[PDB]
């Protein structure tokens, strides 16, 4: 039985008009559904578009359908047909045969190498896909994995990460979460488990990778890619244990009663993904109206009425049942169908009309028919409207650059408080975008919560956040890092200068020291002060004296010597007024050089003093104690410039703690480096106690000789007091400054007492 | 439709190029006399030797349905529907199995037409790496190797004459297209590239082929170039080259090979061509059947009379339209007779096929040797899977029993590669093919060959090998031809492609990496020439010595009270750090001593003019006059720079050359500077000679005051001397500025021995 039509065109056709059979028969009992429905809508839009001005206005089209029992090799016999009368009726230009996953592969492969465009209505498998084995193969239903898309969309949208997968044994589960798995990575989303029910398995395997799914609470999102049986057990043994979850169906399981029934309390909040189909107004029209009598043109019609009224024309009693009187249920793959032999006849008038311009018929460049370019140029860029459309937003009929056509999907959502089972609601479409309504999503309503599956949780601040995650990445777990530092990178936190706080507010890893000077007035105005007090004192006195110097002089010491002791004293002043300084090279030098050498001049001097007293008991040398004095100030500022070269001073970055405020107080100079002059000054206190020893008075000075004693005392006493002080206050940097202008302020005034207060008891008595 | 059709219980296809396009405009007008016809004769001779063997196929008669391909995919798979025809269920004969077509494409189309149908096919000659997949050549098998091993013996030989930038060409079909990959992939593993590919196709010479050698001929300086390209499109290739007058070494695969059919009055440009043919033992029982063969008792090849005819340009038959009656006395003798080399790989495929089938009629049958009714529906599935596959016999005619006579298939249906090595030579006055060499995966290449020059063909002239001191890449053109051009002058170039500077003060080493400063010119400068300064230094000790011997009459109670005691000690002071400043100058430009050279300088110029200015103009006042001029001084020049520039020694100064690092960097800076100072200090001492020029002249020491003018008189002309070395002081910073420091020291010395003259005089007096 072939079915021949005639015309200028003529498309090829292949329908499951019979079941496999058993395996006597090649083909056995005639379907009534996927292979007569489908081929009298194929039938019915031919008429259609022959009949269509604005289709093809000049060529009428003809048919040469045949038929394949759902067999592999009866498909492929029929189908060679079609390249041998290319190579009597017309070249076959277009096929519009395929409906099932291997009889469309094989008709694809035996076509592929004659360039005969063919494009399927029915056939949903992936392997078609790959354009590298099948060159000439279109579609118009969208591949099983083009969900994927849809199903990530969802997640996003509803902002579910920790994912749950389940998979098939088939090609169909397995070539789905494959790349569906690659599309939640692009939409960072995770996939937690990977359990694969596939081929039958007792209850107890369907209990057990329930509980492993069960496993972890994290995840309370389930995405079902399998079956509709499959999906019904699943349900079945979730609700055997009682589980909960938010099931993402497939069109597995979509608007399917025989997949939920039983397990209502199992699935409250399912989303359920089913593909879109429109009825067509005309086409069940034409199905009613169908007699076998006149329609004549199907060979397999006079089979269909018979085994469809259980009759036979052999007692002639098939007349009084009609078509019309039963109810017509359209099938799903029938738009499909239709909008596969428009796109042919569109592919074709676009030929027609690029090709041959000047002739409305079919023009004689059209006669040598080639596919190559048919198919690749334009079938896959076509662009019309959906015919026999509902007035819908259906009217996208494209074919990817991949030969797969586009496909609009109703994302249905189980709800149950309205009957309480049996409410498959769409809530929106997936064409080319996403249009989820949560108005009707029960528990996306202000009512309820998301019931999320994240990874873990993010509650972490952006400066208290480390991304440390031990083996899931979605799950961004944070460690709190150092208080003290900021962070590197969002990813990745890693320690920015943890010593001191460094601009964490600000994103950056740059350090922000604080200049903490030693300026402080609660330890400082009273040190600076008294200082100044001394300083302006010893001053006047000097002044005094040196307004008055002519009498006094030649009688007492000399001249020189009290120049010498008034410099020192205001040179040990000046020191310690400037002792607190900004932490810089230059004031820590200034403070090494004075420091020591005021002490050690105002020492020198009186040694020298001392020393004319001792020559008393080489020679006196007026003129020369000064030299003398000078040239022992000179031996411990050689010392000293050499423990300045050798030390190489600076300024410390900062003397804080390691985990503090900043402060920047310390110095180069080290304790070692202090008391290398210290050893020197000790010297120089030795020499003024053995002075001192020498107890001989003069009688103009009597006072002065025993006030050296007191003097070395006082010396003593405050070093003895300063070096565990000093020990102590090591760490310290305010209290050590403090001591030291205290100890210098109390050597000044001490000098000042020894020296200048007997010089103006003479002066007031004079 | 021609065909060679013979009744039997089991038939052979069989798909060979008897027509091709040879000297005319048809796409198969002309017969193949090596590729078609005799491979053809072949599978006969195979054929009707296995029907009359016993120990292979006892009672079974194998049958033939030999068709034509015109060496085109199209035409094949158009042709091969009657292998099919008998599946469905002129009258149909069922085909057991199919010898392979003789190229790739044709093969690669009638499997994947055979595949559905689940027949077997076995190839004899197409060597295609796209092929041997199991996922679309399921039902698919040849006795050769794939272009994998072909492409890695061209490297290998292109290696062994050290050929690198060659020119490369291939053909547009499945054949060209995968090996010429698997060329790119195995030469740019052993670093060598090519000049630029071509890709051909089955079209006319005017334009592609001319065009292709144009541009070949565009690039002379490589002389070598590799051909993957079928037979038939090489013919037309030489023939173009030859009217183009091509110079180059062709080396070609196996679809040219030992073929002297492709070179026809045209073997001056394939002249010195090294082609590669697979290996293969000669056959004599086919020769002896060849040389048999008559065009009378071959009335079974419907093509013999055209082969024939076109052997020997006669009529068969026919009228006298041809320019010759054939004489009747003539046949095909060895004087004009060479077998094919994949000849013998025809024969093994027919056998092996035959060994198949026979073992499966022994293992279906085994009560019986004959043709069961259990076995006349054919599973070419289960054949090939497992009876195909796993075959092992020796060769059908082969005294030796070597590797080679063992015929195996690969886990891909695949073979051995030993692809021999032919080389175009004229020996004698006749060309002819010469093997010089072997792959038996190793190369085994004899110095034999002759080429096109008399001498070995050199290449990759353009980017010769360069020493990396100085030459750096350049790739103006083609990413393979690099410019070694003379780069880096006296800069690292570790970095071939590009070449930069290392930078002020940094010398590169000889691995060109890291570059290595200088030690400065300024340190350790004690040797040679600031030794000068030295002498002047130990002049400066003389005048430190003198120093010590003019305060000896102050310190002794000098008569000549009239002098201040304090004012002669003051200048004294002065003079002692002239001497001594002069070590600094000429010591180690440290941090330390740089500062400490502005003070010296600074301090001692600036004492020793206030204390004569002092002295010049009771006594309280000129000591502390004297001692305010010059504290105001020191302590103003404190606080002005040396507080502010923080000076400190640095590498500077390599602007002129590379070869050359100043120690001074910032003190260099403050040497700039310290012009404005010397002319600061100079004003002073200017001013001071004009205030006291014999305008007081007191009559205590008016000899003392007439000498102290003339001191400063030469001290202002020794100064102003010094400015204009000063300038030049930059370009020898190691010897100009030792000398430079040499005035100060010269004036000191002067200044000591003039003002102390008058003490020395009283003392020799
Ligand atoms: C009678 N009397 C002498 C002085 C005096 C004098 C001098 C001096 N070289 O002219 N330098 C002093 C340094 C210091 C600091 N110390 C603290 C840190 O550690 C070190 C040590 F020695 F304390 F361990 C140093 C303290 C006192 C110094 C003051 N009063
Ligand atoms: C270490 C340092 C600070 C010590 C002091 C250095 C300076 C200020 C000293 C050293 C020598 C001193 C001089 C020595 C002698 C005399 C003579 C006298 O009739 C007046 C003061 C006068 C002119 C002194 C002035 C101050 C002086 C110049
Ligand atoms: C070296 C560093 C500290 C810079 C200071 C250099 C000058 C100013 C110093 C260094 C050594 C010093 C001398 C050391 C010893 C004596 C001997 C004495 O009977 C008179 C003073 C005299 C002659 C000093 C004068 C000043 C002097 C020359
Ligand atoms: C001694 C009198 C008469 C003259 C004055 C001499 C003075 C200027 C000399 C004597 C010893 C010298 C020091 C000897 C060694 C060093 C260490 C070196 O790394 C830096 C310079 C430095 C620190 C010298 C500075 C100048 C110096 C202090
Ligand atoms: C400050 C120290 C360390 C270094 C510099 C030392 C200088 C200032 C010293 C060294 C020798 C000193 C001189 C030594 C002797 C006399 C004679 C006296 O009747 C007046 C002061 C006078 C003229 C001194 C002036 C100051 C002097 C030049
Ligand atoms: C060479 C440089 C550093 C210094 C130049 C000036 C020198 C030579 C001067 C300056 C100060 C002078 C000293 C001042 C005072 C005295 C004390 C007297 O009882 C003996 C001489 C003596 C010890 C002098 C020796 C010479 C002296 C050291
Ligand atoms: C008593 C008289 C002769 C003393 C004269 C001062 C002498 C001892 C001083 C004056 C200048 C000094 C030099 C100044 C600078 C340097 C560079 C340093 O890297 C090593 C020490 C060295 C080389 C010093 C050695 C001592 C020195 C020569
Ligand atoms: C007796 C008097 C005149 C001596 C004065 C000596 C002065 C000018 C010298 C002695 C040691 C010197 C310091 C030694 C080392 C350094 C570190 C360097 O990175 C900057 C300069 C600096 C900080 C020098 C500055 C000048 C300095 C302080
Ligand atoms: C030659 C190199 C080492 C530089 C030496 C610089 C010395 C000699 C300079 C630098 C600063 C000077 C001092 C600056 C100020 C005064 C105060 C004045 O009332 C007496 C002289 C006196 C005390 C100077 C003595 C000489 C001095 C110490
Ligand atoms: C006579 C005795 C008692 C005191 C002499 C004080 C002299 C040596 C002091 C006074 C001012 C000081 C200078 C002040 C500031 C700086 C800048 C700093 O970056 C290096 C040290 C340097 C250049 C100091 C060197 C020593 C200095 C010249
Ligand atoms: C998902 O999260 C985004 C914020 O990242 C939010 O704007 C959106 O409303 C969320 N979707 C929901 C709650 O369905
Ligand atoms: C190739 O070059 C090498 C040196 O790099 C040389 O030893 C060898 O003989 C050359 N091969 C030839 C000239 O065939
Ligand atoms: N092996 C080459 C040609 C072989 C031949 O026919 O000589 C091919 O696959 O096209």
């Amino acid at each position: 039985k072939v079915l021949t039509l005639e015309g200028d065109l003529v498309l090829g056709g292949l329908f499951p008009v019979h079941q496999k059979g058993g395996p006597a028969e090649d083909c056995g009992p005639v379907n009534e559904h996927r292979g007569i429905q489908r081929l009298e809508a194929m039938l019915f839009a031919l008429d259609r578009i022959n009949r269509d001005p604005h289709l093809l206005p000049g060529v009428r089209l003809g048919a040469h359908i045949l038929d394949s029992c759902s067999k592999d090799t009866h498909a492929l016999e029929q189908a060679l047909d079609f390249v041998r009368a290319s190579l009597a009726p017309t070249a076959i230009t277009g096929v519009i045969g395929g409906s099932y996953s291997d009889v469309s592969i094989q008709v694809a492969n035996l076509l592929r190498l004659f360039q005969i465009p063919q494009i399927s209505y029915a056939s949903t498998s992936a392997k078609l896909s790959d354009k590298s084995r099948y060159d000439y193969f279109a579609r118009t239903v969208p591949p099983d994995f083009f969900q994927a898309k849809a199903m990530a969309e969802i997640l996003r949208f509803f902002n579910w990460t920790y994912v749950s997968t389940v998979a098939s044994e088939g090609d169909y589960g397995e070539t789905g979460i494959e790349a569906f798995e690659l599309e939640a990575r692009a939409r960072n989303i995770c996939v937690a488990t990977s359990e694969k029910v596939g081929r039958a398995m007792s209850r107890a395997a369907f209990e057990g990778v329930v509980r492993a799914l069960l496993q972890k609470p994290s995840a309370r999102v389930a995405v079902l890619f399998t079956r509709s049986e499959d999906a019904r057990e699943l349900l079945a043994a979730s609700q055997r244990l009682n589980a909960s979850f938010t099931w993402v169906a497939s069109d597995g399981w979509g608007a399917l009663e025989s997949v939920v029934a039983g397990s209502e309390g199992a699935a409250e909040g399912a989303i359920t993904i089913e593909l879109a189909s429109y009825p067509i107004s005309d086409f069940a029209s034409y199905f009613q109206s169908l007699d076998p009598w006149n329609n004549s043109r199907n060979p397999w019609f006079r089979e269909f009425w018979e085994q469809r009224f259980r009759c036979s024309f052999r007692q002639r009693d098939c007349a009084a049942h009609s078509l019309r009187a039963v109810p017509f249920e359209q099938e799903s793959k029938i738009m499909f169908v239709v909008n596969a032999v428009y796109a042919m006849a569109h592919a074709l008038h676009n030929m027609h009309r690029a090709l041959c311009p000047n002739t409305t018929r079919l023009c004689d460049a059209m006669r040598p028919v080639n596919g190559r370019r048919l198919y690749k140029d334009f079938v896959l860029n076509v662009k019309f409207d959906a015919p026999f459309r509902p007035a819908d937003t259906h009217n996208e009929v494209r074919f990817d650059r991949f030969g797969d056509g586009i496909g609009r999907y109703n994302i249905f959502t189980y709800l149950r408080a309205g009957s309480g089972r049996y409410r498959y609601q769409k809530v929106g479409y997936w064409a080319e975008g996403l249009t989820l309504d949560t108005s009707l999503i029960p528990w996306a309503s202000p009512s309820a919560g998301p019931l999320p599956a994240s990874r873990c949780s993010e509650p972490c601040l952006q400066n208290e956040v480390k991304s440390v995650q031990p083996g899931e990445v979605c799950c961004w777990l944070c460690i709190p890092c150092q208080p003290y530092e900021y962070r590197l990178d969002e990813f990745t936190c890693a320690d920015c200068g943890l010593g001191y706080w460094p601009n964490a507010s600000l994103t950056g890893c740059f350090e922000l020291p604080q200049e903490y000077i030693r300026w402080g007035d609660a330890w400082a105005v009273g040190p600076v002060t008294i200082a100044c007090l001394g300083a302006l004192a010893t001053l006047f006195v000097l002044g005094v004296f040196v307004r008055h110097n002519a009498t006094p002089v030649v009688k007492a010491s000399g001249r020189e010597l009290c120049y010498i002791l008034l410099g020192g004293v205001f040179l040990c002043y000046c020191m310690t007024f400037i002792f607190i300084a900004k932490p810089s090279t230059a004031v820590c030098t200034l403070r090494r050089l004075g420091l020591g050498t005021a002490f050690s001049v105002c020492y020198s001097a009186l040694l020298t003093k001392t020393n004319r007293i001792a020559r008393i008991f080489r020679f006196i040398s007026p003129a020369s104690q000064v030299a003398i004095c000078l040239a022992l100030i000179s031996g411990q500022l050689l010392i000293v410039v050499a423990w300045l070269v050798v030390e190489a001073p600076g300024t410390g970055k900062e003397t804080a703690p390691e985990r503090r405020e900043v402060v920047t107080l310390r110095c180069n100079h080290r304790d070692a480096s202090m008391l290398g002059s210290l050893a020197y000054n000790v010297l120089l206190i030795a020499l003024c106690t053995l002075y001192a020893f020498k107890t001989r008075k003069c009688p103009e000075n009597f006072n002065e000789a025993k006030f050296i004693g007191f003097t070395m005392y006082t010396t003593c006493i405050i070093w003895l007091a300063f070096l565990p002080i000093f020990y102590v206050t090591s760490s310290d940097y305010r209290v050590q400054t403090t001591t030291m202008c205290v100890s210098v302020s109390l050597s000044g005034s001490v000098v000042l007492g020894c020296l200048f207060a007997p010089k103006l008891h003479i002066i007031l008595f004079q | 439709r021609r065909e060679i059709k013979i009744e039997g219980d089991l038939v052979l296809g069989g798909l060979f190029p008897i027509n091709e396009k040879g000297t005319g405009t048809e796409e198969c007008g002309r017969i193949n006399e090596d590729r078609g016809i005799q491979r053809l004769e072949a599978m006969l001779f195979a054929i009707d030797e296995i029907n009359k063997d016993d120990y292979l196929l006892p009672g079974v008669k194998l049958g033939v349905h030999i068709l034509d391909t015109c060496s085109r995919d199209t035409y094949a798979l158009e042709q091969s529907l009657e292998f099919v025809r008998a599946s469905l269920t002129n009258i149909p004969l069922l085909i057991a199995g199919v010898i392979g077509g003789s190229y790739s494409s044709v093969s690669i189309q009638v499997a994947n037409l055979l595949r559905l149908f689940q027949i077997p096919q076995i190839s004899y000659a197409s060597t295609s790496a796209k092929l041997s997949d199991k996922s679309r050549y399921d039902y698919f098998a040849r006795t050769v190797p794939p272009d994998f091993y072909q492409a890695k013996a061209m490297a290998e030989i292109l290696r062994f004459f050290n050929w690198t930038y060659v020119s490369t060409v291939a053909s547009e079909g499945d054949y060209g297209e995968t090996g010429i990959e698997a060329f790119e992939q195995e030469a740019r593993l052993r670093n060598i590239c090519i000049a630029t590919a071509e890709k051909v196709g089955r079209s006319n010479i005017r334009k592609s082929y001319d065009s292709v050698i144009r541009e070949l001929l565009q690039k002379p300086n490589a002389r070598v170039v590799v051909l993957f390209m079928r037979s038939d499109d090489s013919r037309e290739l030489i023939a173009a080259a030859s009217r183009a007058n091509a110079s180059f070494t062709w080396v070609a695969s196996d679809g040219w090979g030992a073929q002297e059919s492709i070179i026809k009055g045209s073997e001056h440009v394939a002249y010195g061509a090294i082609t590669l043919e697979l290996a293969s033992q000669p056959v004599r029982q086919f020769d002896r059947y060849f040389q048999s063969l008559n065009p009378y008792n071959n009335h079974r090849n419907p093509w013999f009379r055209d082969f024939w005819e076109q052997k020997f340009q006669c009529s068969l038959q026919n009228k006298r339209n041809h320019r010759r009656v054939c004489d009747k006395h003539l046949a095909i003798d060895s004087s004009n007779y060479e077998q094919e080399s994949k000849i013998m790989f025809v024969v093994n495929a027919v056998y092996a096929m035959a060994h198949a089938l026979h073992k499966m009629q022994r293992t279906l049958c085994p009560n019986t040797t004959k043709l069961c009714d259990a076995m006349k529906i054919l599973d070419g599935k289960k054949l090939y899977k497992d009876y195909l596959l796993k075959i092992n016999f020796t060769a059908p005619f082969n005294p030796n029993k070597d590797a080679d006579s063992i015929v195996k298939f690969d886990t891909f249906g695949d073979g051995m590669g030993r692809y021999n090595v032919f080389n175009f030579q004229n020996v004698g006055g006749k060309y002819s093919y010469l093997k010089v060499g072997h792959w038996a995966e190793t190369l085994s290449l004899d110095v034999n060959s002759i080429h096109w020059s008399r001498n070995s063909v050199p290449t990759s002239q353009c980017s010769d090998p360069c020493a990396p001191n100085e030459m750096k890449n350049m790739q103006p053109g083609d990413v393979c031809c690099w410019i070694c051009i003379p780069c880096e002058p006296y800069e690292y170039l570790a970095d071939e492609f590009t070449c930069m500077d290392c930078g002020s003060g940094q010398w590169p080493t000889a691995d060109l990496t890291g570059c290595y400063d200088l030690p400065e010119d300024y340190i350790r400068w004690e040797d040679a020439w600031a030794i000068g300064p030295v002498t002047i230094a130990c002049l400066g000790f003389m005048c430190t010595c003198m120093v010590v011997t003019v305060f000896i009459k102050h310190n002794n109670t000098p008569l000549v009270k009239a002098s201040g005691r304090e004012l002669c000690y003051i200048l004294l002071f002065g003079v002692g750090l002239s001497y001594c400043m002069t070590f600094f100058f000429i010591a180690k430009p440290s941090p330390v001593i740089c500062a400490l050279r502005r003070l010296g300088l600074g301090s001692s110029f600036a004492i020793c003019y206030s204390a004569l200015l002092t002295k010049t103009n009771k006594f309280i006042s000129p000591s502390s006059q004297v001692f305010i001029c010059l504290g105001l001084i020191l302590v103003q020049i404190v606080m002005v720079s040396v507080w502010l520039i923080l000076e400190a020694p640095g590498t500077r100064r390599y602007t002129l050359a590379e070869k050359r690092e100043t120690v001074i960097l910032k003190c260099n800076v403050k040497d700039s500077s310290m012009l404005i100072s010397l002319t600061y200090d100079v004003i002073l001492v200017i001013l001071c000679t004009v205030y006291a020029f014999k305008t007081r002249k007191c009559p205590e020491n008016f000899n003392e005051a007439k000498f102290i003018g003339f001191t400063m008189y030469t001290t202002c002309i020794i100064w102003l001397a010094f400015l204009p070395i000063f300038y030049v002081t930059s370009s020898d910073y190691r010897v100009q500025t030792t000398t430079m420091c040499i005035s100060v020291s010269l004036s000191g010395f002067v200044v000591l021995g003039c003002l102390f003259a008058p003490k020395v005089h009283i003392i020799l007096f």
